[PDB]
Formats: structure tokens, C-alpha cells, sequence
């Protein structure tokens, strides 16, 4: 999931449904391949002993300073207008510096974001609508002009940018326990036999 | 629905689009300065024009959001700069002809040269050629040939180009609803929108003129001392109550008197503090020079430098194949990318310059969180002022002995410090009169108070009264003295250097009160003191987003400029110069001339 070559844009973020398998989280925590790792409502050591019915792994790329806006009941541009975490979100957050892959000489505009929206996005909501944003009451009709702007904006990516603004690939796992039976569980032991 | 929501929306989308084009424009200039190539020269013009035309396109939409309906102070400040149309207000001909005058005057400055009178074949350019020779030249005729002949083919030829620069720039200020072009530069200090902190543009002429009156007793004594040492060379041309020759100031324009520190040394029987021989034995390079300075900012609480900063630095010039400008400069592009381009040798000045060049970068890190339009110093004098306070702390014997440069047994007494204050006085006290003199003259010519024929008549008439300098060869209105100057020909603010002296000293006195240092001010050292850094960091991150009058109160507690810190830091030197001048006359007269007897 995190090893995938290309990730979707903050507005284009893909949602992967993971179920019916076993999950080993000790390799991700002890691999030291993540820049920052934090969980909400559940400890990392307890995940191995807990079975979850559905696990959603979010994928997208955001600015370094924008990672702080990912959390239950947060604010900001990326949180409200792009991706937001509900107050009850039990999942975890993972990020690492992509400046060695995504960022290239000349800049990479493939990763964009939604700058303006008429309101704040709802929890776990994805809107790809490219419709022009109307600031005032002046009609737009898809033609850029006064009080008419294009909401999507491209993240500037170059290796010479500061570490704070370096692109970080974030994988958000959504842990939700529903009435359906549980499948995904932690690893096993299988000690010696006597 | 209200214009406020529409204004904030235009400002949010402007920072993103402007940050991408501004970063590429500055990045293009970096590759051009670090390496001279046909690809970088064109990239600087393309990237420079793309960003230059960006503000011109955004300015059209900025004038559609009046500031009368905006109740937010931070919003009006962002639109205050965008509301200006720049050269768009000028006519098509006056707008295109303006760039031709600036490029023509700037070209003659770099291409200007004075052929050696004794060697007509050899012709040396001003920089470095004419600036280096005039520094160490002790000859009266040798210094007069290059000083007098320069303005003949430059000052006289630049007069017609300067006249157009005066008429063209005035049309821009009038279209901006400004009294004149002189008031245009004073707008940087303009403060409005906050009750009680409002600062009028016209109040600058009174402040600079009121503060200069208190500097006279300090400069008069410093001038009488310099004239006494040089009086033995030419007693006929140098009068005791008269003025010193204009070409003997130590350089071309007499901006800094540091070059005269050699002959002006009060005590030659005592050693001087120099880290050149100490750094050589320590075997230090440009890599460890900046590293030692980075630890200084951490001692005061300021964050360290990012990894990319030290990795992308340029420590020297790899020969003529890839050439760069050795002029120290702090380049701030954007997106957290900070770099410095300088040629690093082993000297006592490079160590002090390292803290200055790093001060600009360290200063850009505090307000980096502010919007693009809100990223800047509170005025034009805070840019280099924040960097000088860092260098003044390194020049103190206490800081040098901490890292091990100066021997721990070095004796520090009056004789040792008196010689140090004189070296700093020539670079500080020497620029103040020259700054107020030249800056005030431009305001009078642009305002229309001095007819075109009196340009030179009022130049030297006000020079003997301000800096006390007389011209060896009288000049007519054809010559233009400021035309040859770097800042005057390049259309840069010349007032920022005057206020820098008052601002750097105010912070020096305020920061030392937080660190609880006792004794003379020049003995203060801000190293190892984390209390002074926390107080200065508050204003560092504010930038120009808040009125400079308000931000200055949170540091020194003053609502305007004051000369008090100038008298205390120079107090020990003033007490010594007052006694040495008892046998001479303190001050000068404007009725004496070298050619008038």
C-alpha cells in the first residue's frame, strides 16, 4: 500500500478495503521506515490482540506542515476542504518523506488539492467535483474571471524545497467495528510442541 | 456576501500562485549567480518577466476591492502593496523609457572607467579597480586624478540621464496620490489603521533631522581627531577649523572611514584583536566557519539551520570555469529553501560577516509562517539591522575567548577597547553624516526645492555643513555626484542605512538588559543567554504584518527612533576624544575652501 509507485491526490485519495486476512503491525513499527507514527483511541501494541471487521487504508500526499491538521476534530485547509478525521476515529496515521521520489527537478504538478469550497467536508467524504468556485454573487458559468476561481491547486514539488514543505506520503487506516463478523486479526505464535 | 470575504479569498489564492512563480524567479537568479552560462542568463529573464508580469496581472484585480469596506488590518496590509500599479500608472512612453534609463545608468556604472593619467594605455574600471586603489592610496594627486576624472565623464554624462530619472519617477508618485517621488520611499515607514501608533510619512524628515542634532557632538569630536592626525601631511589645504578634503576620506565616495583606521590608531604600542592568525593555527575551513556560528543562534533560543541550508551553501568560487559573485548576500527564495552565496576566505571579517549573512537567513525563519505578501521586514532598515547585532556580539572579546579564538590571558583594558571603539565608530559614525547628507539632498531635488542649476551648488554647500567636507576642485551644475553612487544609480533606498544605525543600537541596549549584563555596552555578549532570544523572537516572526512602531515597542519599548543608545555605546569613546581635542578646535566652519584663500 505504502510501497505503491503513485498515490492519489489529496482530493483524489483512494480508499482500499482490507478484510479476510491476518495483519502484522510489528513489522511496520519496528521497521523505522516511517517519519511519524501516531494512533487515536487504540494503542499500537494492542492492535495485534484485537480483531477488526473492516480496515480502510487511506492513501494520499500532503504538505509537511499539513500533516498536523490530520486528527479527530481538526481544522485548516486540508482538513476541512480535503480530508477530515471524525472525533471518534480509532485508526492510526503514518507518514514519511517522499522528497526522494515524488519531488523531481522542475516540479511535479500531478498532485493537486482543493483550495476553496462552499463549506467544510463531512467526515469520510470525498468530492472530486471540479466546478468553479464562486466567491461572491457574480455569475461564473465555468469561465474564470472576477470572483471566479479554479478550486484545484497543484503542490509545488522540487528537491530544493524546505523539509517542512517536503511532500509526505500519508497512509490513514480506518478501524471500524460493525455488526458483521470479525476476520482480520493479529499475528499468531505457534510455539514448540512437547 | 461582503467584500471582506471576497478580499480574503483573493488573498488566499494569491499566496499560492505567487509562491510558485516567486520561487522559480529567485531560483533562476541563483543558478545565474552561482554559474555564469547562456542558459542561466535567459532563465533569469524568463522567470523574472513571468513573475514581474504576474503582479501586473494581479494588480488589475486588486484595485477592484476597495479598502474602505475592509475592517481587517492584516487584510488591508496585504492589499496595500497589491493596490499599487507600479509603472502601469505611467504613460506607455514614460513606462518603457523608464527601464531604458535605469538600464543605461546601471550599464555606465559597471562599464565606467578612468584611464591612468600617467599610463594612458592602462584603463582601470571603478569596481574593483578604482575602489581598491583609492582605499590604500595615500597620494594627494593620485587620489585626485581618479576622484576628479571619474565624475567628469560620469557625473557630467549622467546628468541628462539623471534628469529624466527625476521627471519620470515623479510622474509615478503623482499618479499614486503621493506628494512627490521623495515621499514614495518614505511610504515604507507609513503606519495607519492603529489608534495612537499612526506614523505619518512627513514625520520622517523631522525624526531624521531631530536625531541628527544629537549626533553632531559625537561626530564633531570624531572629525576633529581625524583631521589632527592627517593635519601634518598637508597643513596648507587642511585648516584647523576647516574641513578635510573630499578625496582623502579613504575611498571613492567617503562612505566608510574604516580605511583610515590604520593611521588613526590611538595606540600603536599595544596588540589588536585578530582571529586571522588564530584561525590559521586552528586549521579551520569554510565548512566549520558556519557551523560555529550556527551554535550561537542556538544559545539564544533560535532554531538551528535546516540540513538543506548547509548542504546547498557555496563556500568558494571554483575558478573561472564556474564563476560566482563574491559579494555576500542572503538569498531567500521560498518553500523553506534558504541559501547563501559568498566567497569564504580565512579572515577576521569573514567570521563577523558569517554571523551577518546568517542573521538574514535566521531572520527569515521567524516570519516564514506568514503569508507571501506578509513575509518581509517591518521596514527597509530592519533587514541589515538584525544582522549587525549578531556581528557586534562576535566582535566582543568575551565571545572570541569562549570558542577559543583569542588567548584566555589576553589583557582587556581601556587602551584595548578604546582602539576597538574607534574602528567601529568610523564605520558607524562615519556613514551617518554621509547618509543623512545624501538622502536629504535627494528629497530636496525630487521635491522641487532646488532648481536644476543649484543641484551641485547645494550639494557641496550642504556637505561642509553636514559632513564637513569641501571639494578640492569646484564643480558646476553639469556634474552629478549621486549619479556615480551605486544605490543612487540603481534606484535603491539610501535612507535604510541611516535608520539601521539607530535600530541596531536600540536592540543592543534592550537585549543586554534581558540577559542581565553589567558594565559598558560594548562588553555585552548575548551568547549563552536564552532570555534575550525569546524577546527578540517575538518581533522576528511578526515581519511587516504589524506596524513597525508597535513591534519596536515590544523590544526596546520605544515608539520611535532615539539616539540615546548611540551615546551610551559610544560614551567611552566620547569621553576620551573630548580630552584629546582640547588642544584643537571641536567642529568645523563652512567658510573655508582649499581653493579660496
Amino acid at each position: 500500500v505504502f510501497n505503491a509507485t503513485r498515490f492519489a491526490s489529496v482530493y483524489a485519495w483512494n480508499r482500499k478495503r482490507i478484510s479476510n486476512c491476518v495483519a502484522d503491525y510489528s513489522v511496520l513499527y519496528n521497521s523505522a521506515s516511517f517519519s511519524t507514527f501516531k494512533c487515536y483511541g487504540v494503542s499500537p501494541t494492542k492492535l495485534n490482540d484485537l480483531c477488526f471487521t473492516n480496515v480502510y487504508a487511506d492513501s494520499f500526499v500532503i504538505r509537511g506542515d499539513e500533516v498536523r491538521q490530520i486528527a479527530p476534530g481538526q481544522t485548516g485547509k486540508i482538513a476541512d476542504y480535503n480530508y477530515k478525521l471524525p472525533d471518534d476515529f480509532t485508526g492510526c496515521v503514518i507518514a514519511w518523506n517522499s522528497n526522494n521520489l515524488d519531488s523531481k527537478v522542475g516540479g511535479n504538478y500531478n498532485y493537486r488539492y482543493r483550495l476553496f469550497r462552499k463549506s467544510n467536508l463531512k467526515p469520510f467524504e470525498r468530492d472530486i467535483s471540479t466546478e468553479i468556485y464562486q466567491a461572491g454573487s457574480t455569475p461564473c458559468n465555468g469561465v474564470q474571471g472576477f470572483n471566479c476561481y479554479f478550486p484545484l491547486q497543484s503542490y509545488g514539488f522540487q528537491p530544493t524545497n524546505g523539509v517542512g514543505y517536503q511532500p509526505y506520503r500519508v497512509v490513514v487506516l480506518s478501524f471500524e467495528l460493525l455488526h458483521a463478523p470479525a476476520t482480520v486479526c493479529g499475528p499468531k505464535k505457534s510455539t514448540n510442541l512437547v | 456576501s461582503t467584500i471582506e470575504e471576497q478580499a480574503k479569498t483573493f488573498l488566499d489564492k494569491f499566496n499560492h500562485e505567487a509562491e510558485d512563480l516567486f520561487y522559480q524567479s529567485s531560483l533562476a537568479s541563483w543558478n545565474y549567480n552561482t554559474n555564469i552560462t547562456e542558459e542561466n542568463v535567459q532563465n533569469m529573464n524568463n522567470a523574472g518577466d513571468k513573475w514581474s508580469a504576474f503582479l501586473k496581472e494581479q494588480s488589475t484585480l486588486a484595485q477592484m476591492y476597495p479598502l474602505q469596506e475592509i475592517q481587517n488590518l492584516t487584510v488591508k496590509l496585504q492589499l496595500q502593496a497589491l493596490q499599487q500599479n507600479g509603472s502601469s500608472v505611467l504613460s506607455e512612453d514614460k513606462s518603457k523609457r523608464l527601464n531604458t534609463i535605469l538600464n543605461t545608468m546601471s550599464t555606465i556604472y559597471s562599464t565606467g572607467k578612468v584611464c591612468n593619467p600617467d599610463n594612458p594605455q592602462e584603463c582601470l574600471l571603478l569596481e574593483p579597480g578604482l575602489n581598491e586603489i583609492m582605499a590604500n592610496s595615500l597620494d594627494y594627486n593620485e587620489r585626485l586624478w581618479a576622484w576628479e576624472s571619474w565624475r567628469s565623464e560620469v557625473g557630467k554624462q549622467l546628468r541628462p540621464l539623471y534628469e529624466e530619472y527625476v521627471v519620470l519617477k515623479n510622474e509615478m508618485a503623482r499618479a499614486n496620490h503621493y506628494e512627490d517621488y521623495g515621499d514614495y520611499w518614505r511610504g515604507d515607514y507609513e503606519v495607519n489603521g492603529v489608534d495612537g501608533y499612526d506614523y505619518s510619512r512627513g514625520q520622517l524628515i523631522e525624526d531624521v533631522e531631530h536625531t541628527f542634532e544629537e549626533i553632531k557632538p559625537l561626530y564633531e569630536h570624531l572629525h576633529a581627531y581625524v583631521r589632527a592626525k592627517l593635519m601634518n601631511a598637508y597643513p596648507s589645504y587642511i585648516s584647523p577649523i576647516g574641513c578635510l578634503p573630499a578625496h582623502l576620506l579613504g575611498d571613492m565616495w567617503g562612505r566608510f572611514w574604516t580605511n583610515l583606521y590604520s593611521l588613526t590608531v590611538p595606540f600603536g604600542q599595544k596588540p589588536n584583536i585578530d582571529v586571522t592568525d588564530a584561525m590559521v593555527d586552528q586549521a579551520w575551513d569554510a565548512q566549520r566557519i558556519f557551523k560555529e556560528a550556527e551554535k550561537f543562534f542556538v544559545s539564544v533560543g533560535l532554531p538551528n539551520m535546516t540540513q538543506g541550508f548547509w548542504e546547498n551553501s557555496m563556500l568558494t568560487d571554483p575558478g573561472n570555469v564556474q564563476k560566482a559573485v563574491c559579494h555576500p548576500t542572503a538569498w531567500d527564495l521560498g518553500k523553506g529553501d534558504f541559501r547563501i552565496l559568498m566567497c569564504t576566505k580565512v579572515t577576521m571579517d569573514d567570521f563577523l560577516t558569517a554571523h551577518h549573512e546568517m542573521g538574514h537567513i535566521q531572520y527569515d525563519m521567524a516570519y516564514a509562517a506568514q503569508p507571501f505578501l506578509l513575509r518581509n521586514g517591518a521596514n527597509e532598515g530592519f533587514h541589515e539591522a538584525v544582522g549587525e547585532i549578531m556581528s557586534l556580539s562576535a566582535a566582543t572579546p568575551k565571545h572570541l575567548k569562549s570558542i577559543g579564538l583569542l588567548s584566555p590571558d589576553f589583557q582587556e583594558d581601556n587602551e584595548t577597547e578604546i582602539n576597538f571603539l574607534l574602528k567601529q565608530a568610523l564605520t558607524i559614525v562615519g556613514t551617518l553624516p554621509f547618509t543623512y547628507m545624501l538622502e536629504k539632498w535627494r528629497w530636496m531635488v525630487f521635491k522641487g526645492e532646488i532648481p536644476k542649476d543649484q543641484w551641485m551648488k547645494k550639494w557641496w554647500e550642504m556637505k561642509r555643513e553636514i559632513v564637513g567636507v569641501v571639494e578640492p576642485v569646484p564643480h558646476d551644475e553639469t556634474y552629478c555626484d549621486p549619479a556615480s553612487l551605486f544605490h543612487v544609480s540603481n534606484d535603491y533606498s539610501f535612507i535604510r542605512y541611516y535608520t539601521r544605525t539607530l535600530y541596531q543600537f536600540q536592540f543592543q541596549e534592550a537585549l543586554c538588559q534581558a540577559a542581565k549584563h553589567e558594565g559598558p555596552l560594548h562588553k555585552c555578549d548575548i551568547s549563552n543567554s536564552t532570555e534575550a532570544g525569546q524577546k527578540l523572537f517575538n518581533m522576528l516572526r511578526l515581519g511587516k504584518s504589524e506596524p513597525w512602531t508597535l513591534a519596536l515597542e515590544n523590544v526596546v519599548g520605544a515608539k520611535n527612533m532615539n539616539v540615546r543608545p548611540l551615546l551610551n555605546y559610544f560614551e567611552p569613546l566620547f569621553t576620551w576624544l573630548k580630552d584629546q581635542n582640547k588642544n584643537s578646535f571641536v567642529g568645523w566652519s563652512t567658510d573655508w575652501s582649499p581653493y579660496a584663500d
